[PDB]
């Protein structure tokens, strides 16, 4: 809702850019990482050294790359102790972000704990902690069987959209269009005359 | 202004009256009848009881250029009280096949007289739609969180009807159709069952091609639409659930009731089989006697 | 003929036989003869143990493949349609 009037300077635009990334990295319910990447403020502000590594941190979260995230953080968590004093949320954030994306793209809404161990790059005890944390924020709902070692997801919280994601959602409708069409053609064919 | 809405209920009169007024301004070909909309509001359900024409001119060269006769609207409202003092402006109808972007600028003018955000009720005169031949919008101004400015935009609400009982029987009296889109016997609801499935096909088609249009022809990536689409999948079943196995057990149950009901009917008609034989049996004697 | 007969039977009876148990049942006196039949009858004897449940799948699958196939499976939807039309005949 910001004014067309100019009375925001470049300093403020960058100060806000930095703060918005700080909130998301140290948050626990912000998966609007792409929203910052789809607003001019932070997408076009990378033009200082501080906003070289920061933009890469927001990019690391979207793709689920742990190695890049850790290398950038390793340098910066020391320099800036705002990352230091809030570290727990920060490292667990990318595990939660990868957790919600995996379930999304599949058409079966369950993951093995063993699949999560690989994908979030946690040991098997700490995979069970991740599930517990996620449900406590309210990201996900469903049920846990520890005796089959599954979590079976029933509801996913909406998230940012991207071109890739559209094709993934589109294909599923193509099947259901097809199923609805041929189911109705066969039912049409039976009791042709009983449409009175 | 009420910024709380949920549904629009429509009286049957409203639709029919806008079609009458449409032909008597003789409007067609981007000249579209626009009249005022009268009814109850400050209610989440917008209840539209009546509508009347206004003197209105639509230029077809530019639809951003229009004529509205403001003075007339006050006089007409005083006569609305004469009929019933509980009818006020709650919007304005459009008679066209669909939403115009000049309709946002028109909506501005009726804000002045409404205690509720003004309604756009598209009364079609070709009577399209697989439900009612009315679409309904109300103009809302909101921030959009997609990185785009504050819009005033027409957001869709459901359409429903509230009909007076007195009026409704007039609809039945007028109508000589025995109804094939409303409930009846088995065969009638058998059509209603197929009709619903064919309605889902048409609606399911439009989403697929909207999604194609976004990533090749570059229509806005609208998150609010696509969010409801994510919930379609999460609320969609998965094979191998014990809930969908219980459906199999529940199928057995109602089909068996049909199986016994079918036997019961067969018994009863076999009583009439024997009756008629007893009627033929007597009537042999009567014939023989004559 | 008898060799073929018992080889159908053992699909139902077993899922696991050692080589010695296979040899007696098919009435062979030579070990190579048992393994010779097993290739041609299409028994997957791997590590001297048969897995007849693979073999049941094939024979079941063959019974479906032949086109009759709509009403062989028998559609949930189709039953209800049938019931309906008879009443509305």
């Amino acid at each position: 809702t910001l004014e067309p009037s100019t009375s925001i300077t470049l300093a403020e635009r960058q100060q806000l850019a930095y703060d918005l990334s700080i909130s998301a990295l140290l948050g626990d319910k912000i998966y609007n990482f792409g929203e910052l990447l789809h607003h001019p403020i932070m997408e076009t502000i990378v033009n200082d050294s501080n906003y070289d590594w920061l933009f890469q941190l927001l990019n690391a979260l979207t793709v689920g790359d742990f190695d890049k995230f850790d290398s950038l953080i390793k340098v910066q968590i020391s320099k800036i102790p705002i990352l230091a004093q809030h570290e727990s949320f920060l490292r667990q954030k990318i595990c939660l972000m990868t957790l919600i994306e995996t379930v999304f793209v599949k058409n079966i809404r369950m993951l093995s704990f063993e699949d999560i161990s690989k994908a979030t790059h946690l040991p098997k005890d700490n995979v069970e902690h991740l599930v517990m944390r996620a449900i406590s924020l309210g990201l996900l709902k469903g049920s846990i069987d520890q005796v089959n070692e599954l979590v079976t997801i029933s509801w996913v919280q909406p998230r940012i959209i991207s071109g890739d994601q559209i094709t993934k959602m589109k294909d599923r409708l193509v099947e259901w269009n097809d199923q609805v069409e041929k189911l109705g053609k066969k039912m049409e064919a039976r009791g042709q005359s009983i449409w009175v | 202004m009420s910024l709380q809405h949920e549904k629009v209920t429509i009286a049957p009169l409203v639709l029919l009256s806008a079609l009458d007024h449409y032909e008597r301004t003789q409007t067609k070909e981007n000249k579209r009848c626009v009249g005022v909309i009268l009814g109850d509001a400050n209610s989440s359900t917008i209840r539209v009881t009546n509508s009347f024409a206004l003197p209105f001119e639509e230029d077809e060269k530019n639809s951003d250029v229009w004529f509205l006769d403001h003075n007339y609207i006050e006089n007409m409202n005083e006569m609305c009280k004469k009929i019933n003092a509980k009818e006020k402006l709650i919007g304005w109808y459009h008679s066209g096949p669909k939403l115009r972007a000049s309709d946002l600028k028109i909506n501005e003018l009726f804000k002045k007289y409404t205690q509720n955000n003004p309604l756009l009720l598209i009364v079609d005169v070709k009577q399209q739609g697989v439900g009612l031949p009315t679409d309904a919008y109300v103009a809302i101004e909101q921030v959009k969180d997609d990185g785009t400015s504050t819009e005033k935009t027409f957001l869709h609400l459901p359409c429903t009807i509230e009909a007076e009982e007195a009026e409704e029987i007039g609809v039945e009296h007028l109508l000589r159709d025995v109804r094939d889109q409303a409930a009846g016997g088995l065969s009638i609801r058998l059509t209603n069952q197929l009709k619903s499935l064919k309605g889902l096909q048409s609606k399911l088609k439009d989403v697929v091609e909207y999604l194609d249009k976004v990533i090749n022809k570059e229509l806005p990536i609208n998150h609010t639409i696509l969010g409801k689409l994510q919930d379609v999948f999460n609320l969609l079943p998965n094979l191998g659930t014990p809930d969908d196995d219980e459906i199999d057990v529940e199928n057995h149950d109602r089909i068996n009731i049909s199986n016994n009901l079918q036997k019961a009917l067969t018994v009863k008609t076999n009583d009439e089989l024997m009756v008629i034989y007893i009627s033929n049996l007597v009537r042999s004697i009567i014939a023989f006697d004559d | 003929a008898i060799r073929d007969e018992i080889a159908k039977n053992t699909e139902l009876s077993y899922d696991f036989l050692p080589l010695s148990n296979i040899k007696a049942l098919l009435f062979f006196n030579n070990e190579k003869e048992t393994e010779k039949f097993a290739l041609e009858r299409n028994w997957p004897i791997v590590n001297s143990k048969v897995y007849f449940n693979n073999q049941s799948k094939e024979k079941a699958d063959y019974e479906d493949e032949m086109m009759h196939e709509e009403d062989q499976k028998t559609n949930i939807i189709e039953k209800a349609m049938d019931y309906a039309i008879s009443i509305e005949n």
